[PDB]
RNA sequence: UUUGCUCCACACAAUAUAGAUGGAUACGAAUAAGGCGUCCUUGUGGCGUCGCUGAACCAUAGCAGGCUAGCAACGGUGCACUUGGCGGAAAGGCCUUGGGUGCUUGCUGGCGAAUUGCAAUGUCAUUUUGCGUGGGGAUAAAUCAUUUGUAUACGACUUAGA
RNA sequence: GAACUGGCGAUGCGGGAUGAACCGAACGUAGAGUUAAGGUGCCGGAAUACACGCUCAUCAGACACCACAAAAGGUGUUAGU
């Protein structure tokens, strides 16, 4: 309908500096620093009293007011992650094969390796992204964690690890045997 | 002076035309620094100038003239109609012609 | 035609030896000129009466001017079109001026999404609406808030000349 | 620590906000925004340099940074007082846009002579200049 | 009124960059567009990649080398956006031809001169905000282009060579401003502006 | 090979022009952002200012531009000399040191112009050359024919021969 | 295969790229002006005019005759009952 003006607000912590430079959003918590470039959506960022950021669509349709809060929502995003940061967990399931995950190097780089699935010789490895760090949880048989300061990068590792283990020439309904995210969730507990 | 120049510098476009049909009787202008057709009813009058090189000397020099005038505006854009004492030669489409400002009303 | 007036055009049927002086009936009609304007007031007496223009005559056509042109008003019309496949009745919302810009715009408008020609618009009633609370569409609303105040982004400036020498902006 | 944001202004569509129109009858004069129309509509009027009340599109006026408190609606001589007591014309003459109009006019209003008076006087600046230059 | 017209074809749409560098080179004045790997082409990448491929399977059935021919340059891209604008097929039109130098990047002379844009075919004062759009010098290389590396190391030499030249030119252009500044309020600036100057 | 070839200078003759007639006047990036200036506890920093077009900037007076003395100052701008650099994307251009010399309309001075007859491009540019003049420089090859067979219908190819 | 009328045949000209029949208009030889139908980014003469909206298509669409498209569907988006 092309809406005079609409606008979302964003909230910022105590810890949190975010810089905003023509739509290069830098925030810097005590955790680290996230960069987002979003130059590709056209929209204006506007501080209010150094804990409350707006940002505005001007004369903007549907589509445009949607990618608004899609913006706000990717804003959000990076100042939880430098403030609580992002925690994913993965279990294992299998019903024959135990499934064999470690962390290698194979020439400067960080691997998750994953052996014996459904008996398979093929060894597979998925690349670790900067950020993201694995831990192999005790007290609780066959889950792994991936930990970061970015949702996006953390859940892309994750979805690299689920997407990696599918059956194949199978009834994947019932050759149920993977690597699935049991939960989503924040680094600090609270 | 670096300059001596009396005359406005102008392009010959084309003849006037049709889609495929061409009228050399009529010559197209283009005056520089003129784009509207009010701005162009300023030189409508003005005595035209078509300046080539020859080899062979003719009447104590080796370089002709083809004269002309501006007779009337064309379309919207600063254009002018220009008639020309014999029809220019279509080989100067792009050329360069100078527009005199005599006969002169200012 | 949207070099759009208003006209009352008053007729009546012709008088007769048994009936003289009918009912004198009168419309207001949005046309480019007076002789449109006449033409529609006899396309709708004949749809709606049993008087033709051969059996009739235009006893008045007057130009009526806004009364207040100067003000922005907001106007509610109802229409009646025909789509390629029905009749349809519809109401609207515009904010302008005058009664005769504000038809324009309609027409504009009924063209623009629903293609509807001249030839297939009835406007039923223009009419202004008095208070707010009563104008139901959002795309009015919108500009009748408090300190209403928007910018206009990305000014695009027009280049007289062919090319330019300093790689323009669009502040504004 | 602190949070930056470039804050990006515009000039505003606004009632009160002066106008200076390009083209049609009033052609480089300005006017005051009365009331919005819709997104591409304003009324302007324009009574102490003689413009016309009217209802015009965006796309004719080009936004000043000039603003003056003016309510919505106001009639035409309301407008003018506000106009003469927020001396609109005075702090547009200040301006550098309205300095660059009324240069280029003059430039445009040079006879053949005053452009010659222009000449030998650009020739004497450029001499003093260059001695400036060169002793720098 | 240059005798020579060089365009930077960043930032231009390629078909109204094409139509203005036709009428000007019909015109009789000489165009040399610089940058032509930084044109830029309404829609979607993907979907000007499937139009140069519908391009790509047009030849001559019984023998390609006298078929349509495919050029992968954006240099070539803009000159074949060129012709089908003029008529190449006359000697007038070959003339017209004869008149337009088209390069990637800015090789010498041209880097040393001034570059102008056509603002009529800029995409920023052109294309709607949140339209998609596509550069050239991608899709060149994805069409087979081999040298979009080689040119961006290049360009970039230029551009920081360039750079120095303008940190000197500021330099240069204060200090005259400066000077200038301070002869002003004499009697001759008065005069001048008085005149208007 | 009618004492050949080549390169600078030079006056001559031709030549033929897709079209000179003050100057193609150099950041990069962004455009829901930037340029410039300034300041600092050097940043994605504060502050100010600008744009709304090159309608600018530079240049621009003098028989198509002739003849001359100074004044503050050591400027401006050509021509050869010269010092060093930088530039390989197609560099073939850009910058700079110092002296010599011409002009200077920054200002004040001194003479001339006509009859092209009331206009006539009223000839001022840029190529390619050939003939001379006077200085410098260099002092071969290829093909046919013969020969080979890694080649080959013929050409072509591949070898060899003072 | 019939009816009425207008055409082509027997007819060039401007327009529909192209074409017997469509649109416009019918023709001695020329000059000037104005137009028809059709157009005015470039080819290509003529506004990259002005104005209000709609549409983004990983087979967009783009002018009558005319060089095709349907039933049926879509929280795509826009108006409306």
């Amino acid at each position: 309908m092309k809406y005079i003006q609409t606008e979302q607000q964003i909230e910022v912590p105590e810890g949190v500096t975010v810089s905003i430079k023509s739509r290069i959003v830098k925030v810097v918590g005590p955790r680290g620093t996230l960069t987002k470039n979003l130059k590709h959506i056209d929209v204006t960022f506007t501080k209010v009293n150094n804990q409350l950021i707006k940002v505005a669509v001007h004369n903007g349709g549907r589509k445009h007011v949607a990618a608004l809060r899609t913006v706000k929502s990717l804003v959000d995003n990076m100042i939880t992650g430098v403030t609580k940061g992002y925690k994913y967990k993965m279990r294992y399931v299998y019903a024959h094969f135990p499934i064999n995950v470690n962390i290698v190097e194979k020439d400067g780089a960080k691997f998750i390796e994953v052996r014996n699935f459904l008996g398979d010789k093929k060894i597979r490895n998925v690349p670790v992204r900067d950020g993201v760090t694995i831990e192999f949880s005790t007290n609780v048989k066959d889950e792994i964690v991936l930990s970061g300061n970015s949702v996006e990068d953390v859940s892309q590792n994750a979805a690299d690890l689920q997407q990696i283990c599918r059956v194949r020439n199978k009834d994947i309904r019932k050759f149920l045997d993977g690597i699935y995210v049991s939960h989503k969730g924040f680094i600090t507990e609270d | 002076a670096e300059s001596h120049r009396l005359y406005v510098k102008g392009k010959h476009l084309s003849y006037q035309r049709s889609k495929r049909v061409n009228n050399p009787n009529v010559s197209l202008i283009k005056i520089e620094g003129v784009a509207t057709p009010q701005d162009a009813q300023f030189y409508l009058g003005k005595r035209i100038a078509y300046v080539y090189r020859a080899s062979k000397e003719v009447r104590g020099s080796k370089i002709r003239v083809m004269w002309g005038k501006v007779t009337r505006t064309h379309g919207n854009s600063g254009v002018v109609r220009a008639t020309f004492r014999n029809n220019l030669p279509a080989k100067t489409f792009g050329a360069s012609v100078r527009i005199f400002l005599y006969p002169s009303n200012i | 035609m949207a070099h759009f007036k208003e006209y009352q055009v008053i007729g009546r049927r012709l008088p007769t030896e048994s009936v003289p002086e009918p009912k004198l009936f009168r419309m207001r009609i949005f046309a480019s000129n007076e002789v449109i304007a006449k033409s529609r007031y006899w396309y709708f007496l004949q749809k709606l009466h049993k008087v033709k223009k051969a059996s009739g005559e235009i006893v008045s056509i007057n130009q009526i001017n806004e009364a207040h042109p100067t003000k922005v008003k907001n106007f509610g019309v109802w229409v009646r079109y025909d789509s390629r496949s029905g009749t349809h009745n519809m109401y609207k919302e515009i904010r302008d001026v005058s009664r005769v810009a504000a038809v324009e715009t309609l027409y504009q408008d009924m063209a623009a999404r629903h293609r509807a020609r001249f030839r297939s618009i009835h406007i039923l009633k223009v009419a202004e609406i008095e208070k707010t609370a009563d104008v139901k569409r959002q795309y009015v609303k919108q500009f009748l808030t408090k300190d209403l105040k928007f910018p206009l982004p990305h000014r695009v400036q027009k280049s007289t000349k062919t090319f330019s020498y300093k790689r323009p902006s669009t502040f504004y | 620590t602190d949070s930056i944001v470039k804050a990006s202004n515009w000039r505003l569509v606004e009632v009160g906000r002066v106008v200076l129109i390009k083209k049609g009858q009033s052609a480089g004069k300005l006017a005051a925004i009365v009331e919005i129309i819709d997104q591409k509509k304003v009324l302007i009027d324009g009574p102490k340099a003689g413009v016309p009340r009217q209802a015009i599109n965006l796309g004719q006026v080009v936004l000043t940074p000039l603003t003056f408190a003016l309510p919505r609606g106001a009639r035409t001589a309301t407008v003018s007082k506000k106009w003469a007591a927020a001396a609109v014309c005075e702090k547009w003459a200040a301006s550098s846009w309205a300095k660059k109009i009324a240069q280029r006019e003059r430039r445009a209003a040079l006879t053949d002579f005053e452009r010659f008076q222009v000449m030998v006087l650009r020739k004497q600046k450029r001499y003093t200049v260059k001695k400036a230059l060169a002793k720098a | 009124v240059e005798p020579v017209v060089v365009i930077d074809g960043k930032g231009h749409l390629v078909g109204r960059l094409a139509s203005v560098v036709a009428k000007q080179l019909l015109n009789g004045q000489k165009i040399v567009v610089v940058r032509a790997e930084e044109l830029n082409i309404s829609g979607e990448f993907f979907r000007n990649k499937l139009k140069y491929h519908d391009f790509l399977r047009k030849a001559t059935a019984f023998n390609k080398t006298r078929g349509p021919f495919h050029f992968r340059a954006p240099s070539r891209i803009f000159y074949k956006a060129l012709r089908g604008m003029v008529s190449h097929k006359t000697a007038r039109g070959k003339a017209a031809l004869e008149r337009l130098k088209v390069f990637e990047g800015i090789p010498p002379p041209y880097d040393k001169k001034k570059r102008v844009v056509v603002p009529q075919a800029l995409r920023v004062l052109r294309l709607k905000p949140g339209r998609k759009y596509t550069t050239l010098g991608k899709l060149s290389t994805s069409v087979g282009w081999k040298y979009e590396d080689v040119v961006a190391k290049l360009e970039a030499k230029r551009k920081v060579s360039s750079a120095e030249y303008y940190a000197k030119k500021r330099a240069f252009t204060k200090k005259v401003a400066s000077a200038n500044a301070t002869a002003a309020e004499s009697d001759v600036a008065k005069q001048l502006a008085a005149l208007g100057y």
